[PDB]
């Protein structure tokens, strides 16, 4: 707190910023629970406030109900609310707020399948379509296509994609017997 | 109607800040500027923390600027709360 | 031999990714001419005869010619999906991997949620020579190795990513140097990496358009067994054609809303569909021969059956369908169940479907 | 040229009264209304046209049955036996229907195809009189808006 | 579109001064300077 004090004081102050450097790690421990405010002081000047925050209190402020009790309020004060009663109103949620979160932090006291069968099915699948490749028996096909023409050639261009549907009719058949058999 | 409440409430939380009330271009200035004066310098949530914080300590363990505060808010006074005013615009000659 | 092959091969996937969306509109349109054909179909005599009359003669042969040509544009506009927007996907989804595993760990530092057919299916392309084949940058393995060498282990990073470690100083100390033509079948098959092929693969199949470009390709197909089956092309006006897509999105804008509230008019029938059960059984009687009564609301899911379907298309309400309730006990009852079933029901709720629209729209 | 018709035809003088809409500027307001989407108005009705189409053709292959609309037995006058007899009917009487197709329809009750041919007229009432229609009035008044 | 009017009429009165006519940001410089001004510097009931 008296780094961040002193750094924010004094903004362009390079043996300060080296300090920093040499304090660098403390400062990170020390961000989450690190408070700072802006306030209208005493002497007529805005002062800076640095205070502590608790994990649990972060924690319970973090909570989906709080967040959703905050959207509310701010809907609230937004669409229907004065510039009088902007700050009681705001006083007024904050201290609902602290109640109910100090209240939630005393009682709190100490699919798959799916995925699973989508992915053997295309595992599967693609490994039978990728057997007529790895068998490394193309020689039979290039006894034939070593008399390449144009029309052969625009044939097994088609057949491969031919091939890749059919694999790809093959998986989906394959995914809906897997749900069928997971949901029964 | 609903839909346009949902959108002013959106259009001012992105244009002011929700405490002093300042627009989004003045702190635009700076890159970023905005978001860190209403995430870092301006927050909410911090004022609240600062509220649990302040309840929560001894009275006689208090500073002066938390006794200030503390006074006040017993009397239910907000002047201290920043209104048209912030850091930066106080000290626009020495920050910059 | 192979120097002419590959080119002929890249002539003729180049012309199809250029002609893709010119096939895609020429589907349509045989789609349109087909349909179109098919409307001066008759049933004759029980007996189904698929029996095309018409005065000149000709559309016989036409819609075979038709449905062949509409098969073979089906067949070349997957082929041109592949030449022209595979890639795109490919890239983008390498981007991503390399972006998470940099700059998130994705595998080293934090796991797959096992839920996230993606991110488990990713796991594959790590481990492969290839990658980043369409994304351009070629050091991501190096630059994941600099980041978590230390922490996680150079030796683990390495076995993650697939990293060969004692090749790269034994070939820059002293190196036989001595290459091997491709033109050999055998140095052609072992080119290939499998296990790309295979991730590259698995993400063409799980992507969306592909698998929409499939099931028009089967349905082009199944035409050929059943002429109707050509129908179903005239669903692919609405991606054809970006002028409805303005029409279309007042629906989808809203359309969790419009099934909630679908949803909610059932409720709200199956609590009238309870009072009637319990009160107003007598009013149900739907047969005009005294003979035989037919009563509707004698059985639970009759009668919300009754109330879902008749109550609801009539316009007046379930009263409009169900008997007078003049000179009985339940009449200022029954009147007021009538009277709150219409207001409610046909006049609330399908205004909300239609201020639904509106709003979508504005 | 309608002018000189009307001496032949005196009927043909009603032809003029369609010369209001740009006699008074009050008027153009509201047929402004209408004209700002019509091409959307235009693609609605063909997107109608299809989805009746659809129906048409789920209609003539599986309830080709419930579409007789003759009451003496003797003669029967089936509407769905053709094609393009089944699509007029459709796109004429069961669009003009409040409640549908259904509406028009023999009563599928004690059928085998009891609850496909009650889901074949929930949602013919569903996307064509309800959804449609509220997307031909929503223009309307997004026009105006 | 009475909606909206009732909502413009609203922005207005809560922008600028129905006499003098300057926004609500210059004299909200100062803290409660708006409200100030239009309550008691250049208040319409007043000048009734
Ligand atoms: N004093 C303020 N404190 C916090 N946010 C403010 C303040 N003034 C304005 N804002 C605006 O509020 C935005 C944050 O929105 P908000 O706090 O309502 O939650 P959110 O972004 O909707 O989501 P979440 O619930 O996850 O926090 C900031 O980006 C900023 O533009
Ligand atoms: N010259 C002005 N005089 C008074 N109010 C003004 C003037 N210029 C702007 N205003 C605005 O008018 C607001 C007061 O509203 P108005 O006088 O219409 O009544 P109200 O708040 O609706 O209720 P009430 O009828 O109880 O007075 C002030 O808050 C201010 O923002
Ligand atoms: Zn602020
Ligand atoms: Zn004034």
């Amino acid at each position: 707190v008296l780094l961040t004090n002193l750094s924010e004081h004094m903004p362009n102050d390079t043996r300060l910023q080296t300090f920093l450097e040499l304090a660098e790690s403390v400062l990170n421990y020390f961000q989450p629970f690190l408070g700072r405010i802006e306030i209208m002081g005493s002497a007529k000047r805005i002062e800076r406030v640095y205070f502590e925050i608790s994990e649990s209190s972060r924690t319970q402020w973090e909570k989906p109900q709080v967040k959703e009790s905050k959207r509310q309020f701010i809907f609230d004060v937004v669409n229907e609310g004065g510039e009088k009663e902007k700050m009681e109103l705001f006083v007024n949620f904050c201290e609902d707020t602290i109640f109910e979160m100090q209240l939630a932090a005393q009682i709190s006291e100490s699919s798959i399948l799916t995925v699973r069968s989508a992915l053997f099915a295309l595992r599967y699948n693609i490994l039978t379509l990728m057997r007529m490749l790895s068998l490394k028996s193309l020689k039979k096909q290039m006894k034939k296509v070593k008399k390449m023409t144009v029309k052969d050639m625009v044939t097994a261009f088609f057949s491969s994609y031919w091939s890749i549907f059919m694999t790809l009719l093959h998986f989906v058949a394959s995914v809906f017997r897997g749900f069928f058999r997971i949901i029964c | 109607e609903l839909r346009d409440q949902q959108e002013q409430v959106k259009e001012d939380m992105e244009t002011k800040c929700f405490i002093c009330g300042i627009g989004n271009d003045y702190f635009d200035t700076v890159p970023h500027g905005f978001e860190t004066h209403t995430l870092q310098e301006h927050n909410l949530a911090n004022y609240l923390f600062f509220l649990m914080y302040l309840i929560n300590k001894d009275e006689t363990e208090h500073t002066g600027q938390e006794s200030y505060v503390w006074k006040m808010y017993q009397e239910r006074c907000w002047e201290f709360f920043p209104a048209g005013d912030c850091f930066r615009k106080q000290y626009e000659d020495q920050l910059n | 031999f192979w120097k002419k092959i590959i080119a002929y091969q890249q002539k003729l996937l180049n012309y199809f990714a250029r002609n893709f969306y010119n096939m895609r509109m020429l589907a349509l349109f045989v789609a349109f001419a087909i349909n179109f054909i098919l409307l001066f179909y008759k049933v004759s005599t029980i007996a189904v005869h698929y029996v095309l009359e018409e005065s000149s003669g000709y559309m016989e042969p036409t819609l075979r010619i038709l449905a062949i040509l509409h098969t073979v544009i089906s067949f070349f506009c997957i082929i041109g999906y592949y030449c022209l927007k595979v890639p795109l996907v490919i890239f983008k989804r390498e981007k991503e991997v390399a972006r998470k595993l940099e700059f998130d760990g994705l595998y080293i530092t934090e796991q797959p949620s096992e839920d996230d057919i993606k991110g488990q299916w990713d796991r594959l392309v790590i481990n492969t020579q290839s990658f980043p084949n369409n994304y351009w940058d070629k050091f991501v393995k190096r630059k994941v190795m600099d980041k978590y060498g230390e922490f996680y282990g150079r030796d683990r990073i390495s076995e993650l990513l697939g990293m060969d470690k004692a090749a790269l100083d034994f070939s820059d100390a002293r190196e036989k140097k001595k290459p091997k033509k491709d033109s050999s079948l055998s140095a052609v098959l072992n080119s290939i990496d499998v296990k790309y092929q295979m991730w590259k693969l698995g993400v063409v199949f799980t992507d969306n358009s592909f698998l929409y470009l499939a099931w028009y390709m089967t349905m082009s197909v199944l035409g050929h067994y059943n002429n109707f089956f050509f129908a179903a092309h005239l669903l692919d006006i609405a991606m054809g054609f970006k002028t409805l897509r303005t029409i279309l999105s007042s629906v989808t804008h809203n359309g969790k809303q419009l099934v909630l509230t679908v949803g909610l008019l059932a409720v709200v029938v199956y609590l009238y569909t309870v009072v009637a059960f319990n009160f107003f059984r007598k009013f149900y009687n739907k047969s005009e021969d005294g003979d035989t009564p037919d009563m509707k609301c004698d059985d639970m899911l009759t009668c919300y059956m009754f109330h879902m379907y008749v109550g609801v298309r009539a316009g007046g309400g379930i009263g409009d369908e169900i008997e007078d309730p003049a000179g009985d006990e339940y009449e200022i009852y029954r009147i007021i169940f009538d009277i709150t079933f219409f207001f409610f029901v046909i006049v609330i709720l399908l205004a909300i479907i239609q201020g639904l629209i509106i709003d979508a729209f504005g």
